[PDB]
């Protein structure tokens, strides 16, 4: 529609998530907010094995994946972009992409702070 | 607990099941389709998805349409209640005689019987065809195959085997029409209605045939499984009722062709000529069930299409190992006019042992094949030079083999609608004696084309003296007040008033009953609420 | 861009308002005569009528081509393939078949008429405009629809145009009338389907064709049927046309449509340049309706004509050595030469069936043994134009050559002069 343009163009389907994640967090001026919120999940995937089961194990049902991510992120004051982000990835099973969205969210944040 | 349609690519549907996938080969019923659509699970795709082949056409399937599992493979009626009926692939009656009363509802998917329950008892099946009973004799209880390209006479030969073998036979019969013309399926149905093989109405119990039809118009899911359905009807008679069944499969090639029509959409990369990688194992999984066990016997006659008369193609050449007697029909026998166009030097039988049919039959058959093969060797001279460089060394083999070639020809009772000659049925001892007479030299004085299209060795002399009349009538048939204009006929202009005029209108009568429809000038689409609006001007 | 679904599976206008019009592959008229009026919208992909909905193919469909009413006889409701190379006579046989139904519809009542449909897939617009000009000059357009998906049109239109033409022809099959559908270049429909399926990323097969290119043609050609009397007794006769590459009928689509259809009319590019026109290969041409769907009287001469042509074919491949006169083979050779010169025919002039069976009776009874080989096409015209025209008026009415007629024309064929000594 009318979104702020990304600081630099990027690759496909994993940086296009991070470009769109940057493009909506800029209209909210929460660029430094969700970059902190993405980093907290990367340590969270380092801690719990029952959480990175929802991103690698192909036998969890796609209902149980999208319910657990919602049932955890009802609270804590996480930004409403990221709790909409993680429900988009949990419906599609693209929770593995978060490690590659974050490294593509970084250089968008780096070229915004120049 | 039900599934919904995830993907539709032609005749192949992927159905997504939230918990408890169906087993492979299970039948799935699409809920809400216009015609009854049945899918059969081919594989588990991996992500709660089964991939299915549809038994009817999939035009009208919506992604998300409910699909209910039946928990079992495609189940068809079996028993006496199917006798005299025409069944679909899924056992629906398509003969408009009402529903099918069923002794049972058997699954069409089965294992081949076992090795312990195999029946190694070879006895002959006399069919009444001269070349068949001489050179590749069929086995009563065995698998028979009729190979030939398009238009050489496999359908006519299998009609001749229907009215020559299945007519005077004790047990019941199944005709599995697998992917052939619906015209000839209707022709077979009518020719068995008026013959008394299928009796309608109240005499339906006295019918001795079941038709299962999967003809060419149907999607490849139906043609791939109609042979299994007809085999299920025959396996019920073999196992449960325990009798001698006849299974006529027309064009077993179409089973493999319909498998390869969906095989690329089932996610399999293709093998050689273009067939599926699972070609031989699909063919074997069907063909190892058509066997004489110790319970009953299924003596099957299978037509095989040979695509552009190339017997090295993998779909004809794979099913050679599944048959006891192969009848290779040739085009080169056919444009000599010899019918049935059975290649004598390509048709084999396991009943060609001297232990089985005896030595005095086997020696006649081997001598006939020897004589015809030596004539085939001499044809690269006697089609070049002109039979004057043989000096009666091998020229009695040419004059013997040319009579043997015409004597293998035979008129058919089912082909009298083509041929102006009533059909013949030859006994086995009669054709043994007749071919022994030509290969020894007992009939070396007759004309050559006295042998063409005759019954047996009495009829070659009954045709020789008929031609030895009608050579004498070719000198005087003109005058003697015998073909004149007032011997036996009226005048020319009186016959124009003898006929009476039919009435012609040339208003053509098209708009007599036609209910028209005001066609939309501009195109009309659905909005988000589903209502027919015109196309919006926002381009 | 926004895509709106119309809620409809693909339709075409069928009805009496399509007779005379030139439509594209989706039904919209391209002849510039306004929209189709007296029609309704029917589906494109219907199921072919089943085993009960059919009856046996009995009555003939006269083509007017002499080499197919005698040798390859065609019934109302069968599918006869016209397979050949390029520029051998396929569209010529199709056009003769349509023009002859125009000539026959004037002499039959309305329950015997045949309404033709010509489906031009992958041709030029110039060729289709030429055919429409020809059919208006002959008068065949009051019975003919032309569904033309030309080469500039999209591949889905060329793929759907045989189904569109067959659905416009199924109105006549379903109302008890009779139809004649001619899918010219069914090979080009297979090529359009291959393109449309290769771009949809469906995996290719033999000659990069899809897996279901057999089903593409079987579900189309099975819709040509002779219906039972409960469903009206209508008929649809299909003439698919398949072009081969240097006589290779072992190609994929050629073997598929040979397998589907009843008969085949195989034309040769070597017989075409021997002067034999229509270039029919009389050995490989089959008709699996048999002589059950043949005009009587033509049947009385056709088995003889087939048998002498079968002898003339086989005692040839020795006719190069004209030195040794054998007097038994040589009579067969020059008699078959009389018969082979008989079946030559100029195009765009189909013959009535009575004149065809009289011209074959005048050659199978030996009346033309005096005339040389090279001058029978004028001798047969002298025979046809010099017998009384009241022979045909009762040969057409009687249906067969009665004993009160086979000795009338036995004397009529001798009181005419034949151009040859
Ligand atoms: N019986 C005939 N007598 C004289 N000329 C003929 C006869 N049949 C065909 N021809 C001529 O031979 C040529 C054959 O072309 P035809 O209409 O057959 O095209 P086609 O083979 O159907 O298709 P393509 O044009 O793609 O090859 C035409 O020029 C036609 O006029
Ligand atoms: N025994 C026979 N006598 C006369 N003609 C025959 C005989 N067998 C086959 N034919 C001819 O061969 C054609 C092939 O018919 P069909 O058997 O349907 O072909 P296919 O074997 O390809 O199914 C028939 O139309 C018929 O004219
Ligand atoms: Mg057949
Ligand atoms: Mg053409």
């Amino acid at each position: 529609l009318k979104l702020p343009t990304a600081p630099l163009q990027l690759s496909g389907t994993s940086a296009q998530i991070a470009t769109l994640l940057w493009q909506v967090a800029a209209k909210e001026n929460q660029l430094d907010k969700v970059q902190d919120e993405l980093y907290q999940f990367i340590e969270l995937f380092k801690q719990h094995s029952e959480l990175r089961r929802l991103a690698t194990d192909p036998f969890v049902p796609t209902l149980v994946r999208t319910k657990i991510i919602s049932s955890v992120l009802k609270d804590s004051g996480a930004s409403e972009i990221t709790k909409k982000l993680f429900e988009a990835l949990a419906d599609e099973g693209a929770l593995s992409a978060l490690l590659e969205v974050t490294v593509n969210y970084e250089e968008l944040m780096l070229a915004h702070k120049k | 607990d039900a599934g919904y349609v995830s993907q539709v690519i032609g005749p192949v549907v992927d159905v997504r099941f939230d918990g408890e996938l169906p087993s492979i080969l299970s039948s799935l019923e699409v809920e809400g389709h216009s015609v009854r659509l049945v899918l059969e699970v081919a594989q588990h795709m991996g992500d709660n998805t089964v991939r299915c082949i549809a038994m009817d056409s999939t035009d009208g399937l919506v992604r998300g349409q409910k699909v209910v599992d039946t928990g079992s493979p495609i189940k068809v009626p079996v028993g006496r209640g199917t006798l005299g009926r025409i069944m679909n692939v899924i056992g629906e009656p398509v003969d408009e005689q009402g529903p099918i009363d069923a002794a049972d509802i058997w699954s069409i998917h089965r294992e081949a019987p076992e090795f312990t329950e195999q029946s190694t008892e070879q006895e002959i099946l006399v069919t009444g065809i001269k070349v068949v009973d001489l050179l590749a004799p069929y086995q009563r209880g065995g698998k028979i195959g009729l190979f030939g390209g398009a238009g050489v006479g496999k359908t006519v030969l299998i009609m001749e085997l229907i009215n020559n073998v299945a007519k005077a036979h004790g047990g019941f019969s199944v005709f599995a029409g697998v992917g052939e013309r619906t015209r000839e399926g209707n022709d077979l149905y009518r020719e068995m209605i008026e013959s008394g093989v299928i009796k309608l109405g109240a005499e339906r119990g006295n019918s001795k045939c079941t038709l299962v039809y999967g003809q060419m118009n149907e999607p490849p899911g139906a043609r791939a499984r109609v042979a299994l359905t007809g085999l299920t009807v025959a396996e019920y008679f073999r196992d449960i009722e325990g009798q001698d069944v006849l299974l006529f499969v027309d064009n077993i090639f179409r089973f493999t062709q319909a498998n390869s029509e969906v095989s690329a959409l089932l996610g399999r990369i293709p093998s050689a000529v273009g067939y599926q990688p699972t070609l031989a194992t699909d063919l074997g999984g069907l063909q190892e069930r058509i066997t004489t066990t110790t319970k009953g016997s299924i003596t099957s006659v299978q037509a095989v299409y040979v695509p552009a008369d190339d017997l090295t193609d993998p779909a004809p050449a794979t099913t050679f190992a599944h048959l006891d007697a192969t009848t290779v029909l040739s085009r080169s026998i056919a444009e000599l006019g010899i019918y049935p166009a059975v290649d004598p030097l390509d048709s084999t039988s396991r009943m060609l042992n001297p232990n089985v049919i005896g030595a005095e039959h086997y020696n006649v058959a081997r001598g006939v094949q020897k004589v015809l093969q030596d004539y085939k060797n001499l044809q690269d001279i006697i089609a070049i030079l002109g039979m004057d460089e043989l000096s009666e060394e091998d020229k009695l083999t040419v004059a013997r083999a040319r009579k043997i070639q015409r004597f293998l020809s035979q008129p058919f009772q089912v082909a009298e609608v083509f041929t102006g000659t009533p059909g013949k049925y030859v006994d086995l001892a009669d054709t043994i004696s007749g071919f022994q007479g030509v290969l020894t030299g007992k009939y070396d004085d007759l004309p050559e084309m006295a042998f063409y299209m005759v019954g047996d060795i009495k009829e070659v002399k009954e045709k020789a003296d008929k031609m030895a009349k009608d050579i004498a009538s070719r000198k005087e048939a003109d005058n003697k007040k015998v073909s004149e204009e007032l011997k036996d006929i009226p005048s020319l202009d009186k016959l124009v008033s003898e006929i009476k005029e039919v009435v012609i209108e040339e208003d053509d009568g098209l708009e007599e009953d036609f209910k028209a429809e005001a066609l939309s000038s501009e195109t009309v689409v659905l909005n988000e609420e589903g209502k027919s609006v015109p196309l919006p001007k926002k381009n | 861009d926004l895509v709106y679904r119309t809620g409809q599976i693909v339709n075409v206008p069928i009805g009496p308002g399509t007779l005379g019009r030139v439509t594209d592959g989706l039904g919209q008229p391209i002849d510039g005569k306004g929209p189709l009026t007296n029609v309704r919208s029917s589906l494109v992909e219907v199921k072919a009528p089943g085993i009960i909905a059919r009856q046996s193919v009995r009555e003939p469909l006269f083509t007017g081509v002499k080499a197919v009413d005698a040798l390859v006889p065609i019934g109302r409701g069968q599918r006869e393939l016209i397979i050949g190379d390029r520029q051998t006579g396929k569209t010529a046989v199709a056009i003769d078949a349509i023009i002859h139904q125009k000539n026959c519809n004037e002499q039959v009542p309305k329950a015997q008429r045949v309404y033709c449909v010509y489906v031009a897939v992958g041709q030029k617009r110039s060729t289709v405009a030429q055919l429409v000009k020809l059919f208006t000059q002959t008068g065949a357009m009051r019975y003919t629809i032309m569904v033309s998906a030309t080469a500039s049109d999209a591949a889905p239109l060329q793929f759907l145009a045989p189904y569109s033409g067959c659905a416009m022809a199924e109105y006549f099959r379903d109302t008890g009338k009779h139809g004649l559908i001619i899918y010219d270049d069914l090979s080009k429909q297979s090529v359009a389907y291959r393109q449309m399926s290769l771009l949809l990323r469906r995996p290719p097969g033999r000659e990069a064709f899809p897996g279901d290119v057999f089903y593409l043609h079987s579900r189309l050609l099975e819709r040509a049927a002779k219906l039972s009397k409960e469903l009206g007794g209508g008929s649809l006769t299909a003439f698919p046309v398949i072009e081969t590459q240097a006589g290779d009928v072992s190609a994929y689509i050629a073997t598929n449509v040979i397998s589907i259809t009843d008969g085949q009319i195989f034309l040769e590019t070597e017989l075409f340049y021997k002067g034999i026109r229509p270039a029919l290969n009389v050995g490989l041409s089959v008709s699996r309706v048999g002589s059950a769907a043949q005009f009587p009287g033509m049947k009385q001469v056709a088995g003889t004509l087939k048998l002498e042509l079968a002898q003339y074919r086989e005692v040839a491949a020795f006719a190069q050595f004209g030195s040794d006169l054998d007097a038994a083979t040589q009579y067969v050779l020059e008699r078959g030469a009389r018969l082979t010169e008989m079946l030559k025919q100029k195009q765009f002039a189909p013959i009535p069936i009575e004149r065809q069976t009289v011209a074959v009776y005048a050659a199978t009874k030996g009346f033309l043994d005096k005339v040389r080989v090279q001058d029978i096409v004028a001798a047969e015209e002298a025979v046809i134009s010099q017998v009384n025209p009241a022979v045909f008026k009762i040969l057409k009415a009687n249906g067969k050559i009665t004993p009160a007629l086979d000795a009338h024309l036995k004397a009529e064929l001798r009181k005419v002069k034949l151009p040859g000594a």
